[PDB]
């Protein structure tokens, strides 16, 4: 019965009179079916910012309150659905029935409630698992420039969990959440189709915010993206969340702040960006045994212009996060599809959760890669030992190349790592390496498949298994032929 | 007796009082949130007057779910912190209550947090040679026992590893009581430090206060004051040596800027607030050691966007006596200590205090480094062929010195898995004298990389 | 022959330096423009 | 039921209305100037509600000669433009008036220009490569149906030849049409282009809309909006593929920033309006492919002094799909179809 | 404005005219000053709308 | 100012004086802060007239 | 009526006074100096700048 009226109707901001009893950040109803949020109060009026479409509302309209704080519905029926940030089904696939509600602004667990991370999170990209180990509950950063192929990395990581889901163990099952801010609809349709192709769409929920909408949705997307994972946290499950791009929502926040008449700072950016980015990246946590356990591994993506790492937002995010991975477009133009610079990419927390067999199958490849880089830098203008070292470095660099999709499991990853690190393929020409690195694996899948069983069970490589596979590959290299390649013999 | 809330625009709240009951300029007020989901009790600190019995105040808790017209009450005194012997061995927040046991420490004696700095007469300069087993600090910028030390850094430059190194080097042999503070950090390092000190058998001696980045800015301006009150109590009465650790004062400056903007005041420059220097000095003038009392402090500061000209680090720079700076370029070069010799200075570096042996060696080293930095441009554009013989040899030994200046770390066992080392001062002095004279010309450069003592360098010489 | 090789290397070392200097100049100019426009708008609306 | 004019400063105009009759946003109004020799009618669009029955609006033609207290009427609907199969082979302005013959098209069917992009479900998760008879472009930079193609570097190397080539190729091979829109046009260049097209006998199967360079801000957006309205009407009802030629994408943004500054809102980094991204996104997402039909487009861009990091080109490049470069050496060598294969690339 | 007005009368009579403007920057400066003297929202370089 | 006044008083009796100023930037910044706290329009690069 | 310029580069270089003769001047000049110093010194500043 507490009804108010609009006094002034700005472009993206509205002012309402009356309505004495209203909570802070309470949700307001409008006659057009649109909803608003009130953030500034006064003895004479109340300010609000409109969500979604605003061309319908105008002066003299009637306003009613909903009597609830900013909240999102949440349940277990969201699996395999496409939704807008508010929570209505954007697709016509049908209606959704939730089980409860969740407030967006909730404090993170304190220091005593935390826990060290020791459980590895596998990914199909073999170029980073051996290089930069990752563990669940630990945050990572993907930074690069336009047209470098990072959404491909994200979708491969999403797709890799098929075996874990089919295992059926609740302790092993991992859910996934995907968000998209200011993206073209064609890309959203394409990624949805690609996920449907892999049969992984059922255990994934995607929140879509197109590029043609207002600023409110671009501002609110991450909150409702993370609220569902936060709800699944306290039931003991494990959650993975990917943020498509944080720069766009920062720009939207700058736009709304400027529309709200606030003095600016650096390049018109207000000083409040750090607070919100810190909130988002600190919502994630690794719970302890007392609460039940779980993970909120997040993988935000940031784009840079002309490899400007010393900018404002990139430095803020680097300071907030734990690790980072760098993608170089110059290397991308050379055909190296998994173009990640090993020079600056590094993780601090990772390494403890890595498999011991994985940790000992890769013998300090970082120094070998850096040595190869400096050796080719020296040899650009211009030794048998140096020749052998550069040949080995070239083989190792070419090994890491991976085709689109095809997320590899741990067994073939460690097998290929052993093959490269040991010193195989020295006599094999580079041009015929790729197919070779596949075909042998397939034979191992056919004959002597018990080798993978030992890795699955004990997660270490034994002497008998390694000598058996050495003999097998010794009996296989003679059975493969190339245009310019012959068996080492 | 009771006031009314008149406008709520965020963390800041304006409240009206009846005539004759307006509170003082610093005081505490209480209010409550009656909503079911987010029921809380929040504390307000009075900030400024506005006339007409109206006062503007800040808050220590998020303001979500608050409604106008609620009732507020006045405590009558400023906020208090439970202080006393035995509080060591526990973790606390800004308000004061223990994290583990909610009822712990309620019965102790309480002090205030706003206190005038000591009088000028008791101030007394002191110069003592503090020793740490590091080459760069010992040779270039020696520390002092009663002074204040700062660590200037960028983003992802390895400053936290340096803090762990310093606490490991100093806290082991200290006989006094230490205190650590956290301003706007991430809780992962908090848990790491807690578990690392748990088995170090030192946690019993130290108390911890934590304020993180997830809290509103209002609470990010008070933990330093709480830690300072603890240190003041331990220094004034018990007469013991006091050690203080502080991280990311820049976060305190940022919180001050944000709250000033919310209050409503014309910005000064580069999006900052007026009277930043007054607040900085007011905070920094309480960390002093008198003639009969001692206290040492180490602080970390973060440079925004790698701009050393920004007012926020510039104002704080002239309140120190031994500073160290880190650079992105040296970090990219592969030198993990990543300290730039040409931008770090110490006040006690003089022949009167240190002695005549160190002075000439240091001057020669700095001269060589300056010459190399001058010639680096022509080196880059063309190469080393255009230079004369003497300049060529100067560049060679400058590169040798630069590479040798790195030292194997102590807390890098998590990453490198190579045990560290510590070096006495005399060995460093002799080694650098020999390097300046140039008796290691025929040795390869790769040997001068994370080696520590010169004996290990000699051993690694034949390893190639 | 050695002179030819060295001179080619010198040119290939100069070009990217020119590119980096151009990028730095562009970012500096943009920062300056933003600075004065912010200052003038603040002075104007301070009344 | 009729308003009055309160303030007349600059192009912007403030209007007062009775209670309960205030028009909504983006609504058309008419006001006639009858004083002096320079008599004409002006159209206004509602821009912002100021409260207390005050509306701030932007004019379309110069406001010289206006008098305070004049009477004003409101159409009740947004800006409308006539569409149909008979609109081609005629020149039009932003408001829909026919310059070649006044009174033309008054009996046509009119549509609005503020329209919503299609729903998410109608999007097709597929990429179809558009093919044509040119072997120059197919082998190196293939085109994409419904995408955007960047073209810059005219310099009088014969880009009008390329435009007419595309027009005739879509006319013959695919049975399509063509719409040309000019944002900032020199009068002599437009007249010369019209004469050349008339001589080429291709005015039929081609619609033309021009916006003059010397015009009050407000037209420089509505010309593109009207061109898109006509293009989508051709695509949907006729069910036949169309190709849209839009030039001068650059000073579209400058006109938007000019209007934003005139309204008085605070500027942003490097002196720009704070909502450029939303407007450019709306314009780009206006075109798409659905029901087996599509709208390809070719756009001409101009970099602000070779700084690719400027906000305008950075925002623009977020939607392009292929780039075509016009070179001034290959045609001097004698190669009449001028391209720069090394400087041109495609994401397909 | 008055120069062009003078030229246009002859130009509408089948006669050819050539008009020279000595400078235009000072014209812009004068317009900027006269706009700033009264209330006008300033854009880049305090130039008027 | 107080040091200047003392120097002047020792001046007018026929003596000779020498005055040393620690720094003028700090007092300029203090003036800027106190002026800006008062409601006065800012000047060029935030330094008032 | 005169300026003295100290740069950190010269101080680092090894010049303890750390003052550059290029941009350091004095309005009064030789008038202040005692005469014997005036004849002994001469125009040393110009020679140093050259
Ligand atoms: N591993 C890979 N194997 C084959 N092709 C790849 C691989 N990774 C990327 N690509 C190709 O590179 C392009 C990657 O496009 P993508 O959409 O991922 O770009 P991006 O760098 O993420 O930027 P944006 O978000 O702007 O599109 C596609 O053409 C894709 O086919
Ligand atoms: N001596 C060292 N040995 C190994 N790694 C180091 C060393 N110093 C720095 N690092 C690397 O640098 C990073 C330190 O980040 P840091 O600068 O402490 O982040 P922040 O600035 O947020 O505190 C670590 O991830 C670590 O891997
Ligand atoms: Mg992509
Ligand atoms: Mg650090």
């Amino acid at each position: 019965e507490e009804i108010g009226t609009v006094i002034d109707a700005g472009d993206g901001i509205a002012h309402v009179e009356g309505l004495p009893s209203v909570m802070t950040q309470e949700l307001l109803e409008f006659p057009g079916g649109v909803l608003g949020v009130a953030l500034n109060l006064d003895e004479h009026s109340v300010g609000a910012v409109i969500l979604g479409e605003f061309e319908k509302i105008e002066e003299g309209q009637q306003v009613k309150r909903t009597g609830e704080v900013l909240s999102v519905p949440v349940g277990d029926a969201f699996l395999g659905r496409v939704v807008n940030p508010l929570g209505q089904p954007i697709d016509g696939q049908g209606d959704i029935a939730a089980e409860t509600r969740r407030a967006l602004e909730l404090q993170a667990p304190s220091v005593v409630q935390r826990q060290s991370v020791s459980e590895p999170l596998q990914t199909g990209i073999k170029a980073i698992d051996a290089m930069t180990p990752i563990g669940r509950g630990q945050r990572q950063l993907i930074i690069g420039d336009r047209k470098t192929g990072k959404t491909a990395v994200c979708v491969d990581t999403i797709l890799n969990q098929r075996e874990a889901w089919l295992t059926g163990d609740p302790k092993q099952q991992v859910r996934c959440v995907y968000v998209a801010i200011g993206q073209k609809g064609t890309t959203i349709a394409s990624v949805k189709r690609a996920l449907e192709e892999g049969g992984a769409m059922e255990y994934t929920t995607i929140v879509a915010a197109p590029a043609s909408d207002a600023a409110g949705f671009k501002w609110l997307a991450p909150y409702t993206g993370s609220a569902i994972g936060q709800h699944w946290m306290y039931n003991g499950k494990h959650v993975l969340i990917v943020f498509d791009d944080l720069s766009k929502q920062a720009d939207a926040y700058r736009a709304i702040s400027l529309l709200l008449r606030r003095p600016p700072g650096r390049e018109a950016f207000p000083g409040d960006v750090f607070y919100l980015h810190s909130r988002l990246l600190e919502r994630c946590a690794k719970l302890s045994d007392e609460l039940g356990g779980g993970s909120m591994t997040g993988l935000p993506i940031i784009e840079t212009k002309a490899n400007d790492i010393s900018a404002f937002i990139p430095t803020n995010v680097i300071s907030i996060t734990d690790g980072q991975c760098f993608l170089e477009s110059d290397l991308f133009n050379q055909g190296v599809r998994p173009a990640i610079n090993v020079g600056v990419s590094v993780s601090r927390v990772g390494g403890a959760a890595q498999i011991k067999a994985m940790k000992e199958v890769a013998g300090s490849l970082r120094l070998d890669l850096s040595q190869y880089r400096e050796l080719e830098a020296f040899a650009a203008f211009a030794d048998a030992a140096s020749k052998a070292q550069l040949d080995r470095g070239a083989r190792l660099v070419e090994l890491l190349k991976q085709p689109q999709y095809s997320p590899l499991a741990v067994e073939e990853q460690v097998v290929a790592i052993f093959l490269g690190t040991q010193g195989h393929l020295d006599s094999v020409p580079v041009e015929d390496v790729q197919r070779f690195e596949s075909e042998l694996l397939e034979h191992v899948k056919a004959s002597h498949s018990d080798i993978f069983d030992g890795i699955r069970e004990t997660k270490k490589l034994s002497e008998e298994a390694e000598e058996k596979l050495v003999s097998v590959i010794n009996e296989f290299k003679k059975g493969f032929q190339a245009s310019d390649g012959s068996s080492v013999v | 007796t009771a006031g009314r809330v008149v406008r709520i625009t965020g963390p800041v709240v304006d409240v009206e009082f009846p005539r004759g009951s307006v509170p003082e300029l610093f005081n505490a007020l209480h209010a409550e949130i009656t909503f079911g989901a987010l029921a809380k009790t929040l504390t307000l600190e009075v900030a400024q007057h506005l006339g007409d019995s109206l006062v503007r105040c800040i808050s220590m808790q998020p303001t979500d779910g608050l409604v106008r017209g609620v009732e507020v009450t006045d405590t009558g005194a400023s906020i208090s912190v439970p202080v006393g012997d035995g509080v060591k061995g526990h973790v606390f927040n800004a308000l004061g209550d223990c994290l583990d046991d909610p009822g712990y420490g309620k019965d102790f004696e309480h002090w205030s947090i706003h206190r005038k700095p000591p009088a000028f007469s008791d101030l007394e300069p002191r110069t003592e040679m503090l020793e740490t087993g590091l080459k760069v600090v010992d040779l270039l910028t020696p520390y002092v026992r009663g002074g204040k030390i700062a660590l200037f850094g960028g983003a992802g430059v390895g400053k936290t590893v340096l803090i762990q190194e310093m606490i490991n080097r100093i806290a082991r042999n200290f006989g006094g009581t230490s205190v650590f503070a956290g301003v706007g950090e991430r809780t992962r390092e908090g848990n790491d430090l807690w578990v690392e000190l748990a088995d170090a058998n030192v946690l019993k001696d130290t108390a911890l206060v934590f304020g993180q980045m997830d809290e509103p800015p209002g609470t990010r301006m008070r933990v330093a004051l709480s830690a300072l009150t603890m240190a003041e109590f331990f220094r004034d009465e018990q007469g013991q040596d006091v050690l203080l650790f502080i991280d990311n004062i820049f976060r305190f400056t940022q919180a001050g800027s944000e709250v000033s903007t919310l209050l409503g005041r014309m910005p000064s420059a580069v999006g900052y607030q007026p009277t930043l220097a007054d607040e900085m000095g007011e905070l920094q003038e309480r960390i002093t050691s008198t003639r009969g009392r001692s206290i040492t402090s180490m602080q970390a500061v973060y440079v925004p966007a790698d701009d050393y000209t920004d007012p926020a680090p510039a104002t704080t720079f002239a309140h120190l006596d031994a500073t160290t700076e880190l650079s992105r370029a040296v970090f990219s070069k592969g030198i993990f200590p990543a300290v730039d010799p040409l931008a770090s200075s110490s006040t006690i570096l003089d022949p009167a205090i240190v002695g005549d042996e160190h002075y000439r060696v240091a001057q020669e080293v700095i001269r060589i480094l300056q010459r190399y930095k001058d010639l680096q441009d022509i080196i880059a554009i063309l190469g080393i062929d255009e230079l004369s013989e003497e300049d060529k040899q100067l560049v060679n030994r400058a590169r040798r010195i630069e590479r040798f200046l790195s030292q194997n770390m102590m807390a890098a066992e998590q990453f490198t898995g190579q045990p560290g080392s510590t070096v006495p001062l005399k060995e460093t002095i002799e080694a650098f004298d020999k390097l300046t004279k140039g008796e290691f010309d025929h040795l390869p450069e790769q040997a001068f990389f994370l080696i520590g003592g010169l004996d290990d360098l000699a051993k690694k010489a034949e390893s190639l | 022959a050695s002179r030819r090789r060295a001179m080619k290397s010198a040119t290939d070392n100069a070009d990217d330096l020119i590119k980096a200097l151009t990028l730095a100049a562009n970012r500096e100019r943009q920062a300056q423009i933003t600075q004065e426009i912010s200052e003038i708008v603040g002075g104007a609306n301070a009344l």
